[PDB]
């Protein structure tokens, strides 16, 4: 099938007005490569609900949407070499803190909505103070 | 039954879409009909039932397809498959509505949309006017990919009108205009997306009117000015369909 799994990670704690770079790793042996997916980016706070912030295409010209939130700050990204995207997170302040999470669908598009992708990564927490 | 046109958006060339719009073309023609210089489709009356439509199969670099189904008689997309599903825009009336049953007869689940496929309704659905979607392989692309996801409920109705909107403009006004055909060429030309502006949607809106002021002036003078607009949404008007000679390639069927 479309059948991959997406392992994510460097999240943690860091002091405002820092910066961190996540991960969505592709593991090995899944039919078709990270390339060929759009992968999203979603934070959650524990009282709230699933909130899409940053989100690449399938598509070869490269698409990226940022939400207003994020927009300048954050910077989405491959590395193919690697089947890896990644999410650099800067100049950030407590607000941003929540777990993230990574997601994709083959062939998709570039999507605020959980709805439109079908893989999920574990989650990895942010905190910043 | 119906003919086929293939078109794949990956690795997608100039030559590539051109090809493709002048195959589907060619499959809409031709009777040899041709009125003040452009080709006129077949008229929907007495029109046999396997003449009626095209079919048009897209696929991407994820392997994924649907099939699109357009109306000879306007050129429009009227609906499509994907596997085990196929979904209509809704018929305006009981004879087209009769005629759609003819298309993906194997096909083991049919849908008909309580909305048809007028852009105003799209728009509606998209949350978004045609002047702010934009167009390109790569929105092409996606369009394929959010149709085939659709009966699995993986695509929001908004992403779906939106992926509508995308396909009868890169392929059925691309197939009724030679100028809209060429805007589409110079986006994958630079491998970049953009939404039109207003000089095509002027242009998409008023092929009715065009294809009536065409077939029913005297000698190719207009009857009355057709009012378009320029990139910079400027008006002016066209009196004679000399000047649309190259930029119209198609008309339905009038008088
Ligand atoms: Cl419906």
């Amino acid at each position: 099938n479309a059948q991959v799994q997406l392992v994510e990670s460097g999240g943690g704690l860091v002091q405002p007005g820092g910066s961190l770079r996540l991960s969505c790793v592709a593991s090995e042996f899944s039919r078709f490569t990270l390339d060929y997916y759009a992968i999203g980016w979603f934070r959650q706070a524990p009282g709230k609900e699933r909130e899409g912030l940053s989100s690449i295409s399938s598509s070869s010209d490269g698409f990226t949407s940022y939400s207003d939130s994020v927009k300048g700050r954050f910077t989405i990204s491959r590395d193919n070499a690697k089947n890896t995207v990644y999410l650099q997170m800067n100049s950030l302040k407590p607000e941003d803190t929540a777990v993230y999470y990574c997601a994709a669908r083959l062939g998709g598009w570039a999507s605020f909505s959980p709805q439109e992708y079908d893989y999920w990564g574990q989650g990895t927490q942010v905190t910043v103070s | 039954q119906y003919p086929i046109i293939n078109f794949t958006t990956a690795g997608a060339t100039v030559q590539s879409y051109t090809n493709f719009i002048r195959a589907v073309r060619g499959r809409l023609t031709t009777g040899a009909d041709v009125r003040h210089e452009i080709p006129v489709l077949p008229n929907r009356v007495g029109l046999p039932i396997n003449q009626r439509f095209i079919l048009v199969e897209l696929s991407n670099h994820a392997e994924l397809s649907v099939t699109l189904a357009l109306d000879v008689t306007n050129a429009y997309v009227v609906g499509y498959r994907a596997g085990n599903s196929a979904y209509f825009f809704h018929p305006d009336n009981q004879e087209d509505a009769e005629a759609i049953t003819h298309l993906f007869t194997d096909v083991q689940n049919r849908y008909t949309f309580a909305f048809g496929g007028n852009y105003d309704r799209l728009e509606q659905l998209a949350g978004n006017l045609r002047e702010n979607i934009e167009l390109g392989n790569g929105p092409l692309e996606e369009a394929i990919s959010a149709l085939y996801y659709y009966s699995t409920g993986g695509t929001q109705l908004p992403t779906l009108a939106r992926s509508f909107i995308i396909c009868i403009q890169m392929i059925s006004e691309a197939a009724r205009f030679q100028y809209i055909e060429g805007e589409m060429r110079t986006r994958i030309r630079y491998n970049r997306r953009s939404a039109p502006d207003p000089s095509v949607i002027t242009l998409e809106n008023s092929w009715g009117r065009l294809s009536t002021a065409i077939q029913e002036s005297n000698q190719g003078a207009f009857a009355s000015p057709i009012q378009l607009q320029r990139r910079n949404g400027s008006k002016f008007s066209v009196y004679d369909v000399s000047i649309l000679i190259p930029i119209i390639a198609l008309m339905v069927y009038r008088c």
